[PDB]
């Protein structure tokens, strides 16, 4: 177990660690999704305007743009998803959806004190998108209930 | 390197034929049939995997040093001599004829 | 055993000029080590051939003319690996042996030679798991 | 052990039965976590309970746990023929080895009965070629296991050379034993009738083999 | 009226094998802008002075150098840089 | 899926040294502690120590802190979440009453108040510390015997005699036949020797056709025996059907 | 589908040489490895050597080391093989052969039509 | 370098075979400095093996797949074109030379 | 009225339906804004690196990039707007702004049980951006009031 300042530097640092221990490092994985791995000892000037010639159409030029856009392309998908689950701006979000033993019948400690996330995500590999569908179906049945409430509410 | 057993064995269109092949060291084992005029056509290559246009009749099997090749519903169009390949090493060969 | 010059020789460029050095000397064999009283051992020199009009990657890409560098040139590289290929057929089981020869056909092997220790993965930040925490007005009695 | 659990407890099939564990303030119980193992003698144990309240994976809710300030307990309900083994408790901390209990053997009352399947064999030619010949008798598939032996050569109580084994439980959940008789081929030829009789809940069945009768 | 619910975590430390576009980063030590390189072009982003290599404790990962898109990526980059570099240069066909 | 396999049985002079093995498989080795427990002669079970394959952190009971020596090998990765590993225990200056069944057991959890807790136990490894020498199993075959002759059933087997120390591992038909087999225990005779019997319950029909062979072995005396059971019975007990 | 059309089988005499071509189609001639497997009366199908048409890289079978010479015109996509010091025993029908895929040469799904040389 | 949300994994095993598990891994965003050397038979100016010299192949038995050797200690090779060749510019218009 | 799982598939499925009924389908319209229309029976591998040649500069290559970036370009505008209205991560967000009869004087049911959204948005077509301006002006008068509060609050 390391310090709060090291946690920031340790991208994928709780990969082989137990699922419960991984939660201190949620932010550091998130930050990587757009900015890549964090830099400590050196922090150069990352501002705009570094293309002073026709170099934006070269091999690397195109490649970089593709990598830049893909990076945000993907980030938004993850956000939009969390959004339509009603978990916007939450690194840990409780839902209305009850867990299913068919998905997994492990106790808290059988998971959180015994499994790594990739290990567990491999167990839930099959039932994942279906859950993603319930998460979203829940959110709707919530929005429905609100309009329901706005009707009785004069 | 490959002792393709048996030596030679021809039989009727009804009886289901079986050809085996011994193995020295590990490696993908395939089979080919040399029909009249034609080239040795690939029939079974990885072991249990069939080639392009090969019917269910042909079926490969077995684990370890030996490896089998089985076909029922034989025909005059299924005549010719077979071969057992491993890497660049071939086997003796076994045939079905008149 | 054969092929384009670049494949049947050691090819590279020093300061821009492209070389084709006869690796025959490097592969005579000399396997049994006696050392001969540490004699007959200085440098081993390979005849090199030099060419200017040059086409890499075969068909993809055009032919290039390498302009000559004026004056004599010499570069030193460090040999960090080799690309070999085995002659394979049935031979004397006891006590026979296999022979190896150099190959340089596909440049991808040069790239595999350095990249072997790397792989790229995609990160999957979303994760889902059971918990005794419900939504709305409850997080288990509070 | 210092941590003393009960000697032996009796339970009734279908219902429950409890096992207690206790010792001085050191080995128990406050600020000490308690576990439970079923430990079928001759086989590797099985963890039933580990955090007193908590059950191991795949364990039935039948088995339940409770620890008071001075004692640990272990309820085991819907009793079965497999629960006739001996169980163990243990007191441990988050960073210290287990302090196993004294052990508790369990009896599951009100279960069916079975009769000892005897199979008497003669001393083979190899034995008779020594010359040292021994008889081989073996009872199996019987319970309750509380049985007793009585060999009879010409209806006489035999003493020297007669070795019996203590009855062991089986995969058939029943108890089984075995007894021998070491003599010479000269004695074997002959002393009337060499009988192998054994008793169980009154039923004293006999399976005999002799060289003349 | 339940016991356990789906709980959603963002920033979860998981990865899967993947093929993607890779851009280039150069050591930027090439002072001379005049004498510019065919592979380390101006489009290569400047290197990090400190290359941060994070040890993945408790992680065992399978590799296979013989099925690695990186080399095909690297290979096609190489031959594309070589082509782009003589694209502006003078044709010698009168010879 | 996990699996801990211990070493074979050993017979040691009192005052001698010995090292017990524990080869793991099916799970990540360094993820869990390996424990050591022994079943004493008259002291029941007895946790000796545990050790972390990952950190090397040991915890030895005061009793053995200067008697046994817990050590481990480095894990060999098989899959992303499985690895082979080996754990050891050298209990030197072997006193008496050390004769018993020695167990290794992997931990329960990876983080919590019960991480090291023995969950997956091994096979055991019976130790016999003694002056007494070693003696092999005098294997003889048992003739066929029909118990319920009205139906036609019967039983055959092999008798193991005059050996020490325990144990003896029997098998049938080169280690293939499993149905009807039944290995009984044994007792300490006056001399000191042990003696068991293994029965495989099969009728008197497939006698002259099917083969039955007892594959007996004894690791302490290092013997491996194969015996053919003779299909013959000159007695009034079985001779009814024919 | 791919196909490997071949030359006509010439008539030869011992102590001489022969050259038999093989034109490929339907695939990138360079990307995949081509072999030469001849078939004589009764003997196991004899592989002589593979040819990687990238840089003419080759690998000949031991008994044929010295006589065999596999080349290619990467422009006409033609595969060439010369065989000097002829014998009545090395007489056979010749088949240029490429594998199932470029990841493995030894599953010869694609054979060329036989070329019959007579000695 | 990989895009954001992606990462490169570097095998730090000192006696690595190429395929299979790696006990010692480390994530990086960028590959270390790799010089694009184009050479044949001999691999020049590259990375030596940490443990000892290494042989790698998809399967050695398949003779049709290249053996890739990695030395532990490098071997200097010094090549040269020793002649003092003077060069001339030959122009053909407009200024093309 | 269809099922919760069908709701997910029915993009623009409550287009001709009444405004009150459209609320169960809010998430499904949102998800389309970045990922387009959802796919059910088939879900292929949409990962990166499918451009293995100089095809990124062709007709379709450029077109795709334009469509990819425009898609997120627009998504953010809608988000940033909701954000400066104080409705971040809300599919239904209450405001402080009172409704104006001049905008519309229909009762709840006169709207929600009688109109489709496009129908209604056509009625409010004129007064929309002005509302968008009030929504934003409200948010500011809120932020002002907070700083006001931070001043008295020592
Ligand atoms: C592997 O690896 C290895 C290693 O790494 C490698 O090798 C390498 O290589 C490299 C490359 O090639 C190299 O480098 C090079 O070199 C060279 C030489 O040097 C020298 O000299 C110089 C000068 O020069 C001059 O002289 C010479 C002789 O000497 C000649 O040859 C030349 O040509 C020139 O001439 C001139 O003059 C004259 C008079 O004299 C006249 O006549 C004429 O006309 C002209 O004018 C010098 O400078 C140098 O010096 C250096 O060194 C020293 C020591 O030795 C020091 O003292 C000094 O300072 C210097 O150093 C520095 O740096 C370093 C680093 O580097 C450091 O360490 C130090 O400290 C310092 O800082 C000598 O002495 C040269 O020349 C070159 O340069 C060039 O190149 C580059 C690139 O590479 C660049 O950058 C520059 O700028 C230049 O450029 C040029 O060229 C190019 C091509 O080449 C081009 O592209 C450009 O654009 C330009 O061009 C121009 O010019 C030319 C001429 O030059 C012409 O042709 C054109 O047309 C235009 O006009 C470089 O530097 C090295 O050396 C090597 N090394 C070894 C060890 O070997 C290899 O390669 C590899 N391999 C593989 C396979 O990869
Ligand atoms: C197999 O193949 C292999 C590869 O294919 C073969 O490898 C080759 O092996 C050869 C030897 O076997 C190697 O040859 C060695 O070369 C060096 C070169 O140093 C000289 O050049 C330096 C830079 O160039 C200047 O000089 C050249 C030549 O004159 C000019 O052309 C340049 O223009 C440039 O000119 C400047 O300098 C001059 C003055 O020299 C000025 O007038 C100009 O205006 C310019 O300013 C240069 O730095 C060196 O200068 C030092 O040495 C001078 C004397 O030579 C001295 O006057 C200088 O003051 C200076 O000394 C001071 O500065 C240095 C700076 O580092 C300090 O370290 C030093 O202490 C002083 O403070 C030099 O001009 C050459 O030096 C070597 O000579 C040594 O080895 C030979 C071997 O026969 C010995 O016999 C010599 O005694 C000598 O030993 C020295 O070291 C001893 C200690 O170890 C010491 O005790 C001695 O007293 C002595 O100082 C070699 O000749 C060749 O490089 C190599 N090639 C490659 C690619 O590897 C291999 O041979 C082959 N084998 C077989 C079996 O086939
Ligand atoms: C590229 O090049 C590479 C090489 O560089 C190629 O790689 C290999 O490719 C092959 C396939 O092409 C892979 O598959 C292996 O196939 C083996 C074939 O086994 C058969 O033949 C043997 C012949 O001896 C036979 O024993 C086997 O049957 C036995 O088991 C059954 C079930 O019990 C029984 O019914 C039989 O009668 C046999 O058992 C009797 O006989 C035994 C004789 O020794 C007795 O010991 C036994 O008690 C009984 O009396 C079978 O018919 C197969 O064996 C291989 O299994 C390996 O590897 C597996 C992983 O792939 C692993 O899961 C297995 O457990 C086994 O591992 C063994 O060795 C390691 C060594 O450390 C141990 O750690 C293991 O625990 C295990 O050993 C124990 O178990 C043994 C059996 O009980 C026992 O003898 C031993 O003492 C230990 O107790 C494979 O499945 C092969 O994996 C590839 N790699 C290698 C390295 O070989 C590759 O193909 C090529 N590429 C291409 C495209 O071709
Ligand atoms: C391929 O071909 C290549 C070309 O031929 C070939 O390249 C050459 O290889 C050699 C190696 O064989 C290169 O290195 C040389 O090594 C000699 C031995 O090095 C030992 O000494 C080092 C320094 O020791 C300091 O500390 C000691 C502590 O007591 C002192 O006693 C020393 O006096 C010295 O003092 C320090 O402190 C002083 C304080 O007052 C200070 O002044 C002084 O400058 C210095 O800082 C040790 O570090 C080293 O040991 C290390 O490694 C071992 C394990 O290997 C560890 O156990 C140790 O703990 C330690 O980490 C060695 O014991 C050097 O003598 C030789 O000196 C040159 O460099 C020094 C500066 O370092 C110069 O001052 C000096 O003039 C020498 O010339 C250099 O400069 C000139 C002018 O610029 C230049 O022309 C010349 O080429 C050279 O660079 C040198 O370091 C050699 O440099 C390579 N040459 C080239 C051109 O590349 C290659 O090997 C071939 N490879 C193959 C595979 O074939
Ligand atoms: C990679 O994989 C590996 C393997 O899976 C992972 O390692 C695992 O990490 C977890 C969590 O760190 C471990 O669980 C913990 O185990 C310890 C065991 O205690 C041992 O160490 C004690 C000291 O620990 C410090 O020192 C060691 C170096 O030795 C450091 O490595 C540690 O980090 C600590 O800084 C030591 O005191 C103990 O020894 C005893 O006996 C010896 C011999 O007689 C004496 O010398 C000692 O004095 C002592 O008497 C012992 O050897 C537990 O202590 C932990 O329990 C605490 O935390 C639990 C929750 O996590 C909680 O349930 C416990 O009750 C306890 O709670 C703490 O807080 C309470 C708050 O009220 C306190 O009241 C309480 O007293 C206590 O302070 C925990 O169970 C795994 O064992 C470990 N796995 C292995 C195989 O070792 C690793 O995490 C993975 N990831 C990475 C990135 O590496
Ligand atoms: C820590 O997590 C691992 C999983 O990575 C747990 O291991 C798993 O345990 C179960 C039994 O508890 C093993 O078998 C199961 O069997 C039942 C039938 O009896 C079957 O229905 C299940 O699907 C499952 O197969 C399972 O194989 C095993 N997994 C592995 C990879 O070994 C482990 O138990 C957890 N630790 C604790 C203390 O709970
Ligand atoms: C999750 O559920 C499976 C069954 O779906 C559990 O399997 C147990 O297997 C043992 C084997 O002896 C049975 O006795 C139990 O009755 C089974 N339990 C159930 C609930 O059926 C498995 O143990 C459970 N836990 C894990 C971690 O997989
Ligand atoms: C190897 O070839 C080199 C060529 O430079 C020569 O000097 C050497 O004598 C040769 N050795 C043998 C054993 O042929």
């Amino acid at each position: 177990a390391v310090g709060m300042g090291a946690v920031l530097l340790g991208f994928l640092g709780a990969a082989g660690s137990t699922m419960g221990a991984a939660s201190i490092t949620l932010t550091v994985q998130v930050r990587q999704l757009l900015s890549g791995i964090v830099q400590q000892q050196s922090n150069l000037l990352r501002a705009p305007e570094a293309q002073q010639h026709l170099l934006q159409l070269t091999v690397w030029g195109i490649k970089q743009l593709q990598a830049r856009v893909l990076a945000v392309e993907r980030y938004l998908q993850d956000q939009q998803l969390l959004g339509i689950w009603g978990c916007s701006g939450r690194l840990i979000c409780c839902t209305n959806v009850p867990w299913n033993a068919s998905w997994s019948n492990k106790s808290y400690s059988e998971i959180w004190d015994n499994l790594t996330w990739v290990e567990w995500e491999r167990e839930i590999s099959n039932y994942t998108q279906h859950i993603y569908n319930l998460l979203q179906e829940s959110q709707n049945q919530q929005e429905k209930n609100e309009q329901d409430l706005l009707a009785l509410d004069k | 390197v490959l002792t393709q057993s048996p030596g030679t064995l021809s039989l009727s269109p009804g009886e289901t034929a079986i050809i085996s092949c011994r193995t020295s060291q590990y490696g993908s084992l395939a089979w080919y049939q040399q029909r009249p005029g034609q080239a040795p056509r690939l029939v079974i290559y990885s072991g249990s995997t069939r080639a392009a246009g090969i019917p269910d009749r042909f079926s490969g099997s077995r684990w370890g040093p030996d490896y089998n090749l089985t076909i029922s519903n034989l025909e005059s169009g299924d005549f010719g001599v077979y071969y057992c390949q491993q890497y660049e090493f071939f086997g003796q060969g076994t045939k079905v004829q008149v | 055993s054969g092929g384009d010059l670049e494949i049947t020789t050691h090819s590279f460029n020093c300061r821009g000029e492209f070389f084709y050095c006869n690796t025959s000397g490097l592969f005579n064999t000399s396997g049994l080590f006696n050392n001969n009283s540490n004699d007959s051992s200085g440098n081993i020199t390979l005849p090199c051939k030099i060419k200017q009009i040059v086409r890499m990657w075969q068909r993809v890409g055009q032919a290039m003319y390498a302009p000559p560098i004026a004056g004599n040139i010499t570069c030193r590289s460090r040999i960090t690996g080799l690309l070999l290929v085995r002659d394979g057929c049935k031979s004397n089981e006891t006590n026979g042996t296999e022979t190896f020869r150099p190959a340089g056909g596909d440049m991808r092997d040069n790239w595999r030679s350095e990249l072997y220790k790397y792989k790229v993965v995609k990160i999957k930040p979303l994760g889902v798991a059971p918990t005794r925490c419900r939504r709305r007005v409850v997080g288990r009695r509070r | 052990s210092v941590l003393t659990q009960s000697a032996s407890v009796s339970g009734s099939l279908g219902q429950s039965v409890t096992i207690s564990c206790t010792g001085p303030n050191s080995v128990c119980c406050s600020h000490k976590s308690i576990s439970w193992y079923q430990w079928p003698p001759g086989r590797a144990p099985t963890l039933i309970i580990y955090e007193d309240n908590e059950r191991a994976p795949g364990i039935s809710p039948r088995f339940s746990g409770y620890k008071s300030y001075w004692s640990a307990y272990l309820t085991i309900s819907d009793l079965r023929p497999e629960d006739e083994t001996t169980y163990y408790c243990c007191s441990y901390t988050h960073n210290s080895g287990c302090v196993f209990g004294t052990g508790t053997k369990v009896s599951v009352l009100g279960q069916s009965k079975a009769n000892p399947s005897v199979t008497l064999f003669p001393p083979s030619s190899e034995e008779l070629q020594a010359n040292k010949a021994t008889l081989v008798c073996l009872i199996s598939d019987f319970y309750p296991g509380a049985v007793t032996v009585a060999w009879k050569a010409d209806s006489s109580p035999v003493k020297a050379g007669v070795e019996t084994t203590t009855p062991s439980k089986q995969s058939n959940n029943k108890y089984a034993a075995s007894s021998y008789l070491s003599l010479t081929p000269e004695q074997w030829k002959s002393h009337r009738s060499y009988s192998c009789q054994v008793t169980h809940e009154g039923s004293t069945v006999e399976k005999t083999v002799a060289p003349t009768e | 009226a339940g016991d356990l619910w789906v709980t959603v975590y963002y920033g979860v430390p998981v990865w899967e094998d993947a093929d993607t576009t890779l851009f280039c980063a150069s050591d930027a030590k090439a002072y001379s802008t005049e004498s510019h390189n065919v592979w380390a072009t101006h489009a290569c982003v400047p290197t990090d002075p400190n290359p941060q290599e994070i040890p993945l404790k408790n992680v065992t990962e399978n590799f296979n150098m013989w099925k690695n898109n990186m080399v095909e990526q690297m290979h096609e980059d190489i031959i594309s840089l070589w082509d782009e570099s003589l694209k502006p240069c003078v044709k010698l066909t009168p010879l | 899926q996990g699996q801990l396999v211990q070493s074979g049985a050993e017979l040691k002079k009192p005052g001698a040294s010995v090292k017990i093995s524990c080869k793991t498989s099916g799970y990540r080795f360094n993820f869990y502690h390996i424990n050591w427990i022994r079943q004493t002669a008259g002291r029941g079970p007895e946790w000796m120590g545990w050790i972390s394959p990952y950190s090397g952190d040991k915890n030895l009971a005061p009793a053995f802190q200067d008697r046994v020596i817990m050590t481990t090998d480095t894990e060999v990765p098989v899959t992303s979440f499985t690895s082979t590993g080996a754990a050891y225990m050298e209990i030197r200056n072997l006193k008496f009453d050390d004769t018993g069944t020695y167990f290794c057991a992997k931990g329960l959890l990876r983080d919590g108040s019960s991480t090291w807790l023995p969950y997956l136990w091994g096979q055991g490894t019976l130790l016999t510390v003694s002056s007494a020498s070693t003696k092999g199993p005098s294997v003889f075959p048992l003739a066929p015997s029909s118990k319920s002759t009205s139906g036609g059933t019967a039983a055959l087997g092999c008798l193991v005699k005059d050996y020490f120390p325990e144990p003896v591992t029997v098998s049938w038909n080169s280690g293939a036949l499993t149905s009807g087999v039944h290995t009984f225990p044994a007792v300490l005779q006056s001399s000191g020797l042990y003696s068991l019997s293994s029965v495989v319950t099969v009728p008197s029909s497939s006698l002259g056709t099917q083969t039955y062979i007892c594959n007996v072995n004894h690791k302490p005396s290092n013997t491996k025996v194969d015996k053919r059971v003779e299909p013959k019975s000159c007695d009034k007990g079985l001779e009814v059907l024919f | 589908q791919v196909q490997l059309v071949q030359s006509g089988g010439q008539m030869k005499k011992p102590g001489e040489s022969m050259r038999i071509s093989c034109r490929a189609s339907g695939y990138e001639f360079i990307d995949c490895t081509l072999n030469w497997i001849r078939l004589a009366p009764g003997k196991r199908p004899e592989w002589m050597g593979w040819l990687k048409p990238r840089g003419g890289a080759v690998n000949y079978c031991r008994p044929l080391q010295g006589r065999v010479t596999m080349t290619r015109d990467v422009y006409s996509d033609t595969a060439f093989l010369e065989l000097r010091s002829l014998t009545v025993d090395d007489t056979a029908v010749y088949f240029c052969t490429r594998g199932k895929n470029c990841d493995y040469n030894w599953d010869f799904e694609h054979w060329g039509r036989g070329t019959p040389v007579i000695v | 370098c990989a895009p954001a949300g992606f990462a490169i994994l570097k095998c730090r095993d000192k006696k690595f075979n190429g395929t299979g598990p790696c006990k010692n891994v480390s994530t990086v965003q960028c590959t270390h400095g790799i010089k694009p050397v184009i050479s044949t038979q001999l691999l020049l100016n590259g990375s030596l093996a940490e443990g000892d010299i290494m042989i790698r192949s998809e399967n050695i038995t398949d003779n049709a797949k290249t053996i890739i050797v990695q030395l532990k200690t490098a071997v200097n090779i010094t090549c040269t074109r020793p002649s003092n060749n003077t060069r001339k510019s030959i122009r053909f218009g407009p200024g093309q030379a």
